[PDB]
RNA sequence: AGGGCACCACCAGGAGUGGAGCCUGCGGCUUAAUUUGACUCAACACGGGGAAACUCACCAGGUCCAGACACAAUAAGGAUUGACAGAUUGAGAGCUCUUUCUUGAUUUUGUGGGUGGUGGUGCAUGGCCGUUCUUAGUUGGUGGAGUGAUUUGUCUGCUUAAUUGCGAUAACGAACGAGACCUUAACCUACUAAAUAGUGGUGCUAGCAUUUGCUGGUUAUCCACUUCUUAGAGGGACUAUCGGUUUCAAGCCGAUGGAAGUUUGAGGCAAUAACAGGUCUGUGAUGCCCUUAGACGUUCUGGGCCGCACGCGCGCUACACUGACGGAGCCAGCGAGUCUAACCUUGGCCGAGAGGUCUUGGUAAUCUUGUGAAACUCCGUCGUGCUGGGGAUAGAGCAUUGUAAUUAUUGCUCUUCAACGAGGAAUUCCUAGUAAGCGCAAGUCAUCAGCUUGCGUUGAUUACGUCCCUGCCCUUUGUACACACC
């Protein structure tokens, strides 16, 4: 259903600037840890974009790791509209 | 903004479940395990809890 | 009109002592008896299963020539790349 | 900062007795050549967490359990100690799988 | 962290035994044998046994970058209180672990189980070790389920020593 | 089910040109999101403010 | 057919169970549903299965999509969303209608492909576990016999818990299993110590009776010690020694010593081969099949698992005087426990009681807790009467937990006071701190134990045997059986 786009970006940001996302097996918990959407939007954004490759998932007792892909954060840089190809988001960022 | 869609879940089998697998019956709380009796007997070792006597 | 828990209390041959007078069926004092379990040995599917389907899977004892003589070699292969993969180069 | 006794104790909790006992017989061995007065290594008495559960993951069969079981052993060495020297000499190598704890006190 | 000691030690052994079968799952196609977690103050560091370690650690910290991000987040770990390493597994062919996982990748592969199973069998007795015992079952084209050992060496199947020098 | 959505201009407003000024009544209140809701039978549909409306048009 | 073995067999006995009342599980019956899995040992207080909601799978009804992704229409002249109040509804579900706002490629409608399912198939399976079998059995090297499959080793006898050994020997010398091993209990006045354990003085007090007995208190407002306790490291037992018997073996028995002479007691581990043993309803173990929006998904409200002519299983309470009651004495051991939040609770106060309230100690060798537990002991009351035994059923009130106690959740106080006078046929368990009596902690737990896993208190009778019954094993014989008497 309509999962609105200020809760779709800043599920996508966050993919973006952390990388991988975790997320628990338990619908109806309304809020994720760290991002300000819901823990069914988290969820089903990252299986929306597993499904179209962009996230890796695993599951291992009962929370929902989400790595990202390459294919994937080329995808977030077109989608988000960021400078091309300076920022890598963010695994090699700060540190290297 | 759904209020019809919950009920109590604070007692009970419903309460708790086993962090692996979620399952409700057959749960060990002991020392806070939160693990079903079956999946405490694949992890015992990995836990700590060998088996002497 | 009246229905439910008030035609309860008004309804005949409800009660105990109406149940007393009814004797026992003889399904009470029955048991499943094995639970078709007699036959277990010979299948109840009729296959007997053929020479191919089990050598073709689970290894045929013609090939045994074939066989090991290769899993040595590969053993021995990764054995040769194990101890090249040490320190070598 | 000047060789004063700090009244500390060590606690250590750990399952495996062999890498307990060495870390307590590294304190002691620590503070019998700064010179420390101490009460040693006190065996406290060992905890023993036993699980008991069925055999079979379904309801057959006799009736048959484990017991399975955690050992905990734990000691404490009391301490009067000048503190930066021998802060210094503790903070280093802490062992895994033994778990310490330093508390000081005011008596 | 006002929690006692029954508590504390199994809440540890949990927290190991998750890392352990999470690594199972995320690291299978690189040889994970085994984690080890070392609680130190003021960082805890993961070490992990992978064979082949040089694409746990990717490429440039890529795959050890995320997976520090991924402990750190599940467990919420500070951002820098935990740190993974990975060092790899020697005397590789005395480890069952990675042996199971090494056949798990010939039989999915397309590889028969006679020549995945003495391939991995003669390869524990050329690598060091007293004693190899494989054994395979399911189905195999067949409906019917039979199980076959492929045992090379020698074994002790009863008593302590079992704990102390067999690995399954 | 929901709404047919007539394909409107702007509604509950009279008009600009005729004759010879602006003719928009309901002069303006403290709803910013001054505006005009859903009036069904002397009731009108509260949507923006939290905690206190009174006001029974 | 012969020979062995085992209180899941008997002997000699103990304690029961089967008879009665309840508790619980199963079948059946009934029902909207009374979800189901399991049927000799190896189904039936078993699924950790003590279900008010959840669990839940069943039943009566209501939501939602949590239908990924690709493609085509629909759309920005709005694809779609969410609502105020009324009707409607158990419902304060905009579920759906009236109403007219809101909203903005996040969708809608189809075709594929997924997702989910405590849905099916344990006869497709993995893993786990049960049984054979806690039994002693299993295998290769060289040599011998045989054309060969195979066989001898791996055995006639004696012994063992044991294919444990001794011995005989066409075998010799070994390996897995047994054993060794690991854990636990029993010893340590020998070591290492400790205000998170004690003991002794008394630094130092301070009491009661007295003239030292019983105490209460402080460890830079003491000192010392480790017997008691703890737990590190060690030692001890190896049937030691001595007799008797044996083929002077392997062993066994007795005596003495010894903490221990039953594998020291008891467990953990436990081979080869399996069974169409159970579990798809433990898992995000899984193949295939079924369903996927009018759902077998999920969730919400209520019911059901507990429904009762009845057959069966494990139990709990008794039939009393070796006993009930009242008072008094009064003694354990294994656990567990809260801020990563409401756990174990001392004390004080209020109340017959249940319990309430104000505080406290404890993340625990520190506080609950000396768990001041029950049987037991003593002194009273009863006096062989279904009795003051028994407490089933049933009525009335007060509390606790819980959103919710009705079909009584449980406890409490009064009342009612049923059968049951030691139990046909049969049948279970058991050889020393064992049976049995007794209760305590834990598990599940918000509440609920007649249940289980332990734990301690009290502590006997009887045998140290046998193949008589049953079950299993080995050898010989038979076979037209090898999906192997199904
Ligand atoms: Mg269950
Ligand atoms: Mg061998
Ligand atoms: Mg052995
Ligand atoms: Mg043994
Ligand atoms: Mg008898
Ligand atoms: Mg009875
Ligand atoms: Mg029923
Ligand atoms: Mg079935
Ligand atoms: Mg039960
Ligand atoms: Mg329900
Ligand atoms: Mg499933
Ligand atoms: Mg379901
Ligand atoms: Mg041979
Ligand atoms: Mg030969
Ligand atoms: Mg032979
Ligand atoms: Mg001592
Ligand atoms: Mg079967
Ligand atoms: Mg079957
Ligand atoms: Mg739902
Ligand atoms: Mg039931
Ligand atoms: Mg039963
Ligand atoms: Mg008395
Ligand atoms: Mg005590
Ligand atoms: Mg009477
Ligand atoms: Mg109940
Ligand atoms: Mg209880």
């Amino acid at each position: 259903m309509l999962m609105p786009k200020e809760d779709r970006n800043k599920i996508h940001q966050y993919l973006f600037q952390e990388g991988v996302v975790v997320a628990k097996k338990d619908f109806n918990q309304a809020k994720h840890e760290e991002i300000d959407t819901k823990n069914l939007y988290v969820i089903k954004a990252l299986q929306s974009l597993t499904s179209k490759g962009y996230v890796k998932t695993q599951f291992s007792w009962q929370y929902y790791y989400y790595t990202l892909t390459e294919e994937g954060v080329e995808y977030l840089r077109e989608y988000l509209n960021l400078p091309e190809h300076i920022v890598p988001g963010t695994y090699i960022q700060e540190r290297n | 903004e759904n209020v019809w869609f919950s009920h109590p879940r604070r007692y009970g089998k419903g309460s708790r479940q086993c962090r692996v697998c979620s399952s409700h019956t057959g749960l060990i709380r002991k020392y806070g395990l939160n693990i079903c009796r079956q999946c405490f007997r694949e992890k015992a070792n990995d836990i700590g809890f060998n088996k002497f006597r | 009109r009246p229905s439910g828990n008030e035609g309860a209390i008004r309804d005949k041959t409800a009660g105990r002592r109406n149940n007393r007078s009814k004797d026992v069926t003889d399904s009470a004092t029955t048991k499943k008896s094995n639970t078709r379990r007699a036959t277990d040995r010979h299948s109840r599917t009729g296959k007997t299963d053929t020479k191919k389907k089990v050598n073709q899977g689970w290894g045929d004892d013609k090939k045994e020539l074939s066989a090991e003589k290769e899993a040595q070699a590969d053993a021995a292969a990764e054995i040769a790349e194990d101890a090249a993969e040490a320190e070598d180069a | 900062q000047q060789q004063q006794i700090i009244k500390i104790r060590i606690t250590l909790t750990s399952t495996k007795v062999k890498q307990l006992e060495n870390v307590s017989s590294n304190i002691v061995k620590n503070a019998e050549q700064h010179n420390l007065v101490k009460k040693g290594p006190v065996r406290l008495p060992t905890k023993v967490l036993k699980i008991s559960t069925r055999k079979t993951p379904n309801g057959e069969g006799s009736k048959t359990w484990e017991t399975y079981e955690m050992r905990i052993h734990k000691r404490y060495i009391d301490l009067e100690a000048p503190v930066q020297i021998v802060k210094r000499i503790t903070q280093i190598t802490i062992e895994p799988g033994v778990d310490v704890e330093v508390v000081v006190a005011s008596n | 962290a006002l929690i006692s000691k029954k508590r504390k030690l199994v809440a540890d052994g949990v927290f190991y035994a998750e890392l352990n079968e999470f690594f199972t799952r995320e690291l299978a196609e690189e040889g994970y044998s085994g984690v080890e977690v070392r609680v130190t103050p003021t960082k805890t560091e993961v070490i992990i046994r992978a064979t082949r370690t040089q694409d746990v650690l990717g490429e440039n910290g890529r795959r050890i970058n995320e997976l520090t991000l991924l402990v750190q987040k599940r467990f919420k770990y500070a951002p820098g209180t935990i740190v993974l390493y990975a060092e790899r597994v020697q005397d590789r062919g005395l480890s069952a672990v990675a042996q199971a996982e090494s056949m798990k990748f010939k039989l999915l592969n397309g590889l028969a189980i006679r020549r995945a199973a003495y391939g991995v069998v003669r390869y524990v007795m050329e690598s060091g070790a007293k004693g190899c015992e494989v054994v395979v079952s399911g189905k195999l084209r067949a409906a019917r389920a039979k199980a076959m050992k492929f045992a090379d060496g020698f074994l002790i199947h009863s008593g302590q020593p079992v704990n102390d020098f067999i690995d399954t | 089910h929901k709404h047919k959505a007539v394909k409107l201009a702007v509604l509950s407003y009279y008009k600009v040109d005729a004759e010879g000024k602006v003719t928009k009544l309901r002069r303006e209140c403290s709803n910013p999101t001054g505006v005009f809701l859903a009036n069904h039978k002397d009731r009108l549909y509260c949507g923006k403010c939290h905690s206190v409306y009174k006001v029974n048009a």
